[PDB]
């Protein structure tokens, strides 16, 4: 076969030990998410936006006592309700309270005021992954491997506690100082143990059945996945064109190619990730996850030396100290104002 | 070339979720 009798032996208690890591992952999860005001906005200096959203904006603060930098979320209330983004953001918030994983954020401090809610949470310096990836053009295939891993440890994981993510792609991934990823935003993920039906996403990251309106599973993860690993070592995604339901007919064609310096064992890896039939996507198969972690393109993978970030990256983003904002492009500032009248108290009591 | 089309496209920039 493949394997000899050591190499067999070997990743087979692996792969045991990941379910055995998995379950001790869920049932802490699941305590967190069954028991979760921890800061005040005065207890920060606003230094810089860092990112914006219709949401509001992400701002680098420093805590006054304790002289930490992070970056802090702002929701204006009125407008999460005008966006019909009420579940998303108590979603978000009960997810990042609940979850431990090397490569998602850490969540430090949550409250409220009358206009805005707030998130602080540790301050990723390294930027987007979206700008290096547009600025370096693309990435060699060891160096979007090494992204690529993080990803595939980092949705077993969300996977195992039900949690499709849902909003893959490079400008949802941070490089943090030591140049791994770190994932922040959870605004569509959702605890899916069966199947869903809400049309979400971005459109060259979507799935075909999601397109195709149909009801899904975790595997749109999957196929996520392989739009992620094709634009990092492409430069480009996969499907694109001048409006979105022209990406959407590529998307379903079952049809995708590949530059001529793609390796094919990426090839290979991705026509399987960008599998149309849903009987034959990788993550979707009996063997689960196993048919990604396998595959010859990760073979130089340390699965564990990942997961443990003892792998040097091969990308170390500038880092100038702390509050250092330089990987971050310039944003225009607004005014955090906070109205003498409570809005939308009802709506995010649980907040 | 495929990188061409991927400029005239116009989605090279920071893409938004869908709404
Ligand atoms: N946690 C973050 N660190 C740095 N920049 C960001 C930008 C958007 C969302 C979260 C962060």
């Amino acid at each position: 076969g493949h394997m000899g009798n050591a190499a067999a032996a070997k990743k087979g208690s692996e792969q045991e030990s990941v379910k055995e890591f998995l379950a001790k992952a869920k049932e802490e999860f699941l305590k967190k998410w069954e028991s979760p005001n921890t800061a005040q906005l005065d207890h920060f200096d606003r230094i810089k936006t860092l990112g914006t959203g219709s949401f509001g904006r992400v701002m680098l603060v420093k805590h006054k006592e304790t002289g930490n930098h992070y970056a802090m979320k702002i929701l204006d209330k009125q407008k999460v309700v005008k966006l019909k983004q009420i579940e998303h953001t108590l979603n978000e918030k009960r997810i990042l309270q609940a979850v431990n994983f090397p490569f998602l954020v850490k969540l430090e401090f949550s409250f409220k005021d009358n206009s805005n809610l707030y998130m602080v949470m540790e301050y990723v310096p390294g930027g987007e992954m979206f700008s290096h990836l547009r600025r370096i053009g693309r990435f060699s295939e060891p160096h979007a491997r090494f992204y690529a891993a993080q990803i595939v440890l980092t949705f077993e994981y969300l996977h195992s506690l039900d949690l499709i993510y849902r909003d893959l792609k490079p400008e949802n991934l941070l490089i943090d100082q030591q140049g791994y990823i770190q994932v922040t935003d959870f605004g569509f993920a959702k605890r899916v143990k069966g199947r869903t039906w809400t049309l979400c996403g971005t459109p060259e990251y979507l799935a075909p059945e999601i397109i195709l309106s149909k009801g899904y599973n975790k595997a749109v993860d999957w196929w996520a996945l392989g739009v992620l690993i094709y634009e990092m070592a492409a430069g480009y995604p996969p499907f694109f064109a001048d409006q979105p339901i022209q990406i959407y007919e590529k998307i379903v064609s079952g049809k995708v190619r590949f530059p001529s310096h793609f390796s094919s064992d990426l090839k290979d890896l991705l026509r399987n990730l960008l599998q149309v039939d849903l009987t034959k996507r990788f993550g979707n198969l009996k063997n689960g996850v196993n048919d990604i972690k396998n595959h010859k393109w990760f073979a130089t993978t340390d699965w564990i030396a990942i997961y443990q970030r003892k792998v040097e990256a091969p990308f170390i983003p500038k880092f100038k100290g702390p509050g250092d904002t330089s990987n971050f492009d310039d944003y225009e500032e607004e005014e955090i104002r906070v109205s003498i009248n409570e809005k939308c108290g009802k709506e995010f009591t649980e907040f | 070339t495929t990188y061409a089309d991927f400029i005239a496209s116009g989605r090279t920039g920071r893409r938004n979720a869908i709404h």
